[PDB]
């Protein structure tokens, strides 16, 4: 308790065996013949298992440059170039560098934004996805790839992903919406 | 893809491959002493039926040849002295192997049913004969009052001979199922939501309190 709350504090929890899942929440209705990913601690991102990667043996295999993709986001930027700079063995050097190379300080980062107040906020009372990813490109230039929703409406605080929802798909102007922004 | 187990489809192999064989060798049995010896112009021959070649199968099979019935044919009895270095060798796996299978069942599997009447206490951890009995001679004590709880233990492990016996004493009112507290299906099977109470012993010898805690 913080009186100058609790359950309302944001927590990812890294387990090491995912059966653990079970205890991480309450009025979620456990079963072990239940795999991780479907889960209520996944679905709403707080539960992280190492377990969840290893189709990425596969995805290399079938395609390499969705593995680049994806270690460029996760990891903000390490290209081929630092892992060569650390494997040196002196450390990351670096200091004040050429207006040069800061030029990819602009990259595209993975972010959120609310749909409940800005300029979006529009579309968040009664609008459909679609209208959102259009409106954004268009004017943003910023792609939404899901939401992040509440699951009670009516009233906990706990919210669940929805990859790359249907054109039709109602928005509420709770929502948070995940995009790629390149400012 | 309907036999899930390890164990299922290796029993069901071991069965399947004895049932096999064991037919299969009564038939070429039959067939050369029904036949004849061809050295003996077929005059050399013994009418068996097919059922009297699985029974002398099985009677040599086993070892035990009363020779009420028994070959007469030369090739058949060569046949008869082959057949016993393999079924011998057999020997390996086979009967001992399946009786070891089948016997692994669990025997307290199986789920509480709970009556409208009655309360009940579900009782876990640290579950053994000495642990079981200085509970129960307490809490079914003569001097405590006349209260008709019911007592469900639940625990990793079949129980030991003299625990069965303190069971079976006491099976009007105590219950044992095979399972854990970390599994919701035999939360289930104990009807946790319809107990009273459920007490959690500890194991006060273990080798370190701070695991057993
Ligand atoms: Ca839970």
């Amino acid at each position: 308790t913080f009186d100058d709350a609790g359950a309302n504090v944001p927590l990812i929890t890294e387990l090491a065996n995912d059966s653990n899942v079970q205890f991480l929440d309450q009025d979620d209705d456990d079963d072990p013949d239940t795999e991780l990913y479907m889960t209520q601690p996944f679905a709403c991102g707080t539960a992280f298992a190492v377990s969840v990667l290893d189709s990425l043996m596969s995805t290399s295999y079938f395609n390499d440059n969705a593995l680049t993709l994806i270690r460029t986001l996760i990891t903000g930027g390490a290209t081929p170039e630092l892992e060569q700079i650390l494997a040196e063995g002196a450390g990351m050097r670096g200091g004040y560098c050429s207006p040069a190379v800061l030029a990819n300080r602009d990259r595209c980062r993975v972010a959120q934004i609310s749909l409940f107040d800005g300029p979006l906020a529009q579309f968040g009372q009664g609008g459909h996805y679609g209208e959102l990813f259009v409106y954004a490109l268009r004017h943003f230039g910023i792609l939404c790839i899901g939401l992040y929703r509440f699951r009670d409406t009516n009233p906990s605080s706990k919210r669940y992903v929805i990859t790359n929802p249907p054109e039709d798909f109602p928005l509420l102007p709770t929502d948070q919406v995940y995009v790629l922004t390149y400012k | 893809n309907v036999l899930k187990t390890s164990t299922l489809i290796r029993l069901v192999q071991l069965v399947v491959s004895f049932v096999s064989l064991w037919l299969t060798a009564a038939g070429f049995l039959h067939l050369l002493e029904n036949s004849g010896d061809p050295f003996f112009d077929f005059g050399n021959a013994q009418h068996l039926t097919y059922w009297e070649c699985l029974y002398f199968l099985m009677v040599t099979m086993s070892t035990v040849g009363f020779g009420d019935i028994f070959a007469t044919t030369v090739l058949g009895r060569t046949f008869v002295v082959i057949f016993i270095m393999i079924f011998i060798g057999l020997a390996a796996s086979f009967i001992p192997e399946i009786a070891e299978i089948l016997g692994k069942r669990q025997k307290y599997g199986g789920s509480y049913k709970k009556e409208r009447g009655k309360r009940h206490v579900v009782v876990c951890g640290y579950i053994t004969f000495d642990s079981v009995s200085n509970f129960l001679k307490d809490f079914l004590h003569k001097d405590r009052e006349d209260v008709d709880v019911e007592i469900v233990f639940l625990h990793k492990g079949l129980p030991g001979l003299e625990l069965e016996g303190l069971l079976k004493r006491h099976f009007t009112q105590v219950e044992y199922f095979w399972g854990s507290v970390m599994d919701a299906n035999d939360l289930e099977r104990v009807k946790i939501q319809e107990a009273d109470a459920c007490l959690v012993l500890a194991n006060k010898y273990c080798q370190d309190p701070d695991q057993e805690d």
